[PDB]
RNA sequence: AGUCGAUCCUAAGGGUCGGGGGAACCCCGACAGAUAGCGCGUUUCGCGCGUACUCCGAAAGGGAAUCGGGUUAAAAUUCCUGAACCGGGACGUGGCGGUUGACGGCAACGUUAGGAAGUCCGGAGACGUCGGCGGGGGCCUCGGGAAGAGUUAUCUUUUCU
RNA sequence: GUCCGGUGCGCCCCCGGCGGCCCUUGAAAAUCCGGAGGACCGAGUGCCGUCCACGCCCGGUCGUACUCAUAACCGCAUCAG
RNA sequence: AGGAUUGGCUCUGAGGGCUGG
RNA sequence: GCCAACUCAGAACUGGUACGGACAAGGGGAAUCCGACUGUUUAAUUAAAACAAAGCAUUGCGAUGGUCCCUGCGGAUGUUU
């Protein structure tokens, strides 16, 4: 039953001082630093996670470190808005423009009548 | 009364309950009348109205929420909208216009 | 009455072309053996023409009047029907058989692009050739 | 011979407000042309809890009148408002709960909250949970309006002052008994260091006029002068009366 | 480290300039060919020893070869 | 089985604070922890998030309401008065 | 010691310009005000944006990157060997697009690449406490195979590593 | 030789998803990623782009021994604190 | 408040998972 | 057919009635006084009936204001109503 010690001069069990126990090829246990759990991108409209993107630390998303396909979604507002939210936005835009046209033509007809 | 006619349609007519089925009937032109409750989301209501206008199908605004519409239909679940494919013994399609 | 017919303009609601405008080429109300659900073949705009103004030069006007088009089979539930109609003739250019191979798809897309650019240069169907803002 | 607690309050440094987790001041938009002449539409995006404040706050997003950007505001939430609701601010805004209107456009008997005192101050009156002001009458001659404040006082304000239709949300908070010191501790932990309170008669004479004596008692009238100097002005200050009603 | 699953790609990697050395390890059930490049060490696993001998014969003359 | 004759939810307080205060706070304890009908989606899924804040689990709408109830009594009266005034102004 | 820290960021707060006080040492602290500057193209000049602190403040908050194996009398994630990663710079080869700015999937979305300037928007960083349940890594634990060791007056295909 | 299996309200750590509590709702910034828009931009056997792969070069300053305690800190000490 | 029992040994009964039509 | 875990409940037999065999681990009851309770306090003679507390009541105050700090200028309550 080997007991372990911190590998760094951090001596307090804070969120940024997490570790895992790994068995080395030398037959001994040792600590290894593990990154804090991070939530991935989230859709502001629905509040649910954005699909197709892994949950990494902000610096792990850097272009030089992560492939483009991993940090992008091939759709309008891809990676920012969920599919359902984008569909709702498109439908709302179209219907609101149509109703604006209807209001304009109704006003023109009323003006012509009077 | 609208409720009595709806009950008669339920017991002797053909109908579909729900947004997806309502859109399907409007696309297929099988529906003859669309009923929308007050509870229906504004965007969904606008989309249903646009579909009905494209299909030349009448739309009736039920004087109640989805719960009341479901209760009037005789169901134990909420009904946001419904389509009347064929009124058996009722005359809603004739009375409403 | 049926409205999902050829020459009717639709709005793509899902997929990589969501928000783009398209015109129905062929309607499959009952679907097919592979697709039992109602779908249709459409020819949409992947790249809309840019704003053409007088102050721009002839080369700029020609470059900004370009159009790029795509051909796709789309479920009825994934398009928004509109009240507009596009009369460009694509029956002999775009068909289900075109999608069989990449070369046929590219040729049909190029021909449809030429026809759409001609119609846009004519000056009609302004709504179809302006992108939706959302 | 020692500075009393009430005196030590003014210097602060332990009696300052606890504002670390607050969401920023709640106020109307700055009065501009659109609100003075027409109306401007906003959309409620969030209803949030402001620590130390009973009333909830609403986040509202407006389209900037003359800049290409979003104008973000934090209003005191009126009861009945919800996320996704449209808010209209201006002289021509409709008379509906949540809208902000100039008092000149609010008919008599209406219920309003966060009422401005000076035109453009962005709201100072009737801001606490469950509180409201009532429009009494208008004076077209001098362009002033009379309102009834929550305390019952009647105040005259210029008719250009703005107010939000309806009453502040979160009403009825104070009716619930706390039942224990811990609840008060939690309540005042986010407000300021004003709890618990030690009675003056429990102190020694050196630090309070009520201190001292072989029995616990004030030893002199607890009503003090309005002009009594600090350190002597304790108890019931300038009381016109005492005891039960 | 990276693994090359084709002898053709292994030869292509060995032919490039930055290939420093080639190490051959003789295991019981297979033979491993390792090429040291600037960025990565490429290992090719050959199950049959006959093809391993053919590859060893096919190594470029100018590349150092070591046996493990 | 009937676990408590009359205490109900206030049984968590044991024998502290007095019977009258427990009875008084029982109303708030019941109301603030109950589910409320959602007008927007027609479901009994409205729960209190914080004092005066009521969110619906189903449709996600959040409403500003009473401290311990979704709708205070004065809210309905205020709505009626405002509606009457708006109708008078419009007429 | 490019990889462990300080160093960077900001927290409660601290220190300040101007202004206002002050006999003065000094006091308040962005509050009385022509802010620092920031982007594009260049005859280095022009154009466009520009709300008065770009300062200090955490070897437990946030945060770019390293792992075995070995080595000293005394150092090591720092030394040795091997094998990786991060930041920055500059080019060359090959590949990719031109329907000038890819393709596939009905869709959720997938593929190593696959235009773009002022301007604007979202997310991550980013968060309390208690209770149950579930998954993963390490440890503990039982059996068999083989290697060594302990007991063997008697028993022990058993005890230990 | 470093092999093949079992087991669990077991213990330490990490994670997921629900539920309870609040008149308590439980930091900011640096930094990184994505998106809306499309001014502007190229050629015919070469041009314009390219967050793709491979190849090339560089990476400053200071701390780093040891104790961390019934004698390496404080308590006048090799002090049962 | 007030009462009874508790060791060792030899048994008995109950409470599960995987595979196969 | 192949595996699997420790929980529970019974029945014989048996010992000098020993058996939660060490360890571990409430004494109980009938009343009076004070303080409701949890919490806090005189570091080094007082832990209490003292302080606090929820509850109850009173007083001032609508910002050109109430209370308070400051030599002055200006500040805390105040990201408040
Ligand atoms: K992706
Ligand atoms: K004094
Ligand atoms: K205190
Ligand atoms: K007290
Ligand atoms: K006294
Ligand atoms: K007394
Ligand atoms: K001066
Ligand atoms: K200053
Ligand atoms: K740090
Ligand atoms: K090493
Ligand atoms: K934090
Ligand atoms: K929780
Ligand atoms: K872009
Ligand atoms: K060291
Ligand atoms: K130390
Ligand atoms: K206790
Ligand atoms: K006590
Ligand atoms: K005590
Ligand atoms: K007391
Ligand atoms: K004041
Ligand atoms: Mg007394
Ligand atoms: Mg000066
Ligand atoms: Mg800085
Ligand atoms: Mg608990
Ligand atoms: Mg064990
Ligand atoms: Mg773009
Ligand atoms: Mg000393
Ligand atoms: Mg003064
Ligand atoms: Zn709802």
């Amino acid at each position: 039953v080997q007991r372990l010690t911190y590998r760094k001069r951090h001596s307090y069990a804070t969120k940024s001082n997490q570790h895992r126990v790994v068995k080395t090829p030398g037959g001994k246990l040792i600590y290894q630093s593990t990154k804090k759990r991070a939530s991935g991108p989230k859709c502001p409209v629905t509040g649910k996670r954005i699909q197709g993107i892994p949950h990494l630390r902000p610096t792990e998303y850097k272009r030089s470190r992560l492939s483009r396909n991993r940090r992008t979604v091939n759709r309008a507002y891809g990676g920012v808005l969920s599919g359902s939210a984008v569909r709702e936005r498109i439908i709302r835009a179209f219907l609101v423009e149509e109703q604006k046209i209807v209001k304009k033509v109704l006003k023109i007809q009323k003006a012509k009548e009077k | 009364s609208i409720n009595n006619r709806l009950a008669l349609v339920m017991k002797s007519g053909k109908y579909s309950l729900g947004y997806k089925t309502v859109l399907k009937t409007l696309r297929s032109s099988k529906g003859k009348l669309i009923l929308i409750s007050n509870n229906c989301p504004p965007l969904r209501k606008s989309e249903i109205e646009y579909y009905a206008m494209l299909a030349k199908v009448g739309v009736h605004h039920f004087n109640g929420n989805n719960v009341d519409l479901g209760t009037a239909c005789g169901k134990y679940f909420r009904v946001s909208c419904l389509s009347i494919i064929d009124p058996g013994d009722s005359d809603i399609i004739k009375s409403l216009p | 009455v049926k409205f999902l017919k050829p020459n009717k303009a639709v709005i793509i609601l899902q997929g990589k072309y969501a928000g783009r405008k398209a015109v129905i080429i062929r309607a499959f109300d009952e679907g097919t053996r592979d697709r039992p659900y109602g779908h249709c073949l459409v020819a949409g705009i992947s790249k809309y023409p840019k704003k053409v103004i007088r102050k721009d030069s002839a080369k700029k006007q020609a470059k900004k009047s370009r159009v790029k088009t795509f051909i796709k089979l789309v479920n009825y539930n994934h398009i928004m029907p509109t009240r507009y109609t596009l009369d460009v003739d694509l029956k002999d250019v775009v068909n289900v058989d075109v999608l069989q191979s990449r070369d046929k798809k590219v040729t049909a897309a190029k021909e449809a692009k030429a026809r759409l650019e001609e119609r846009f240069k004519t000056g009609k169907n302004r709504w179809f050739f302006t992108k939706l803002r959302f | 011979g020692r500075v009393i607690r009430a005196q030590r309050k003014g210097a602060g440094s332990v009696f300052k407000s606890h504002t670390h987790h607050r969401k920023g001041p709640a106020k109307f938009r700055s009065l501009d042309y659109g609100e003075r002449n027409g109306y401007l539409k906003g959309v409620v995006s969030e209803i949030i809890h402001d620590p130390g404040r009973g009333a909830p706050l609403a986040r509202v997003t407006f389209r900037h009148p003359f800049r290409y950007k979003h104008q973000k505001e934090l209003f005191v939430a009126a009861e009945g408002m919800y996320t996704g609701q449209f808010i209209y601010c201006g002289k021509k805004a409709n008379l509906m709960v949540g809208n902000v209107l100039a008092l000149r456009s609010i008919p008599e008997g209406a219920v309003v909250c966060n009422v401005e005192h000076k035109v453009g101050d962005r709201g100072v009156f009737a801001r606490c949970s469950g509180d409201y002001a009532i429009v009494i009458s208008h004076n077209p001659d001098n362009g002033t309006t009379r309102i009834k404040l929550p305390s019952g006082a009647k105040k005259i304000v210029p008719s250009g002052c703005r107010a939000m239709i309806g009453q502040v949300a979160g009403g009825g908070r104070t009716e619930k008994p706390m039942l224990k010191a811990g609840n008060a501790y939690h309540k005042y932990r986010v407000k300021r260091n004003c709890w618990p309170k030690v009675r003056g008669v429990a102190m020694n004479p050196v630090e309070h006029p009520h201190g001292g004596g072989n029995h616990q008692h004030i030893g002199h009238a607890s009503t003090v002068r309005r002009d009594a100097p600090p350190g002597q002005k304790v108890g019931l200050i300038a009381a016109r009366r005492t005891g039960r009603l | 480290p990276k693994q090359i699953h084709e002898i053709k790609d292994f030869l292509l990697t060995a032919r490039r300039k930055d290939a420093r050395t080639v190490k051959i390890k003789k295991n019981k059930d297979m033979v491993k060919f390792k090429v040291r490049c600037s960025k990565y060490l490429y290992t090719l696993c050959v199950s049959d020893f006959e093809k391993a001998d053919k590859l060893k014969q096919s190594l470029p003359p100018g590349l150092s070869v070591q046996d493990l | 089985t009937k676990r408590t004759k009359k205490a109900g939810i206030v049984g968590k307080y044991g024998t502290r604070y007095g019977a009258s205060l427990r009875k008084q706070i029982k109303k708030m304890e019941v109301s603030q922890h109950s589910k409320y009908f959602c007008e927007f989606c027609g479901k009994y899924a409205v729960k209190r998030k914080a004092v005066g804040i009521w969110g619906c689990k189903d449709c996600g709408k959040v409403k500003a309401g009473g401290a311990y109830t979704l709708n205070t009594a004065s809210a309905v009266t205020v709505r009626s008065t405002i509606r009457r005034l708006r109708e008078q102004t419009e007429s």
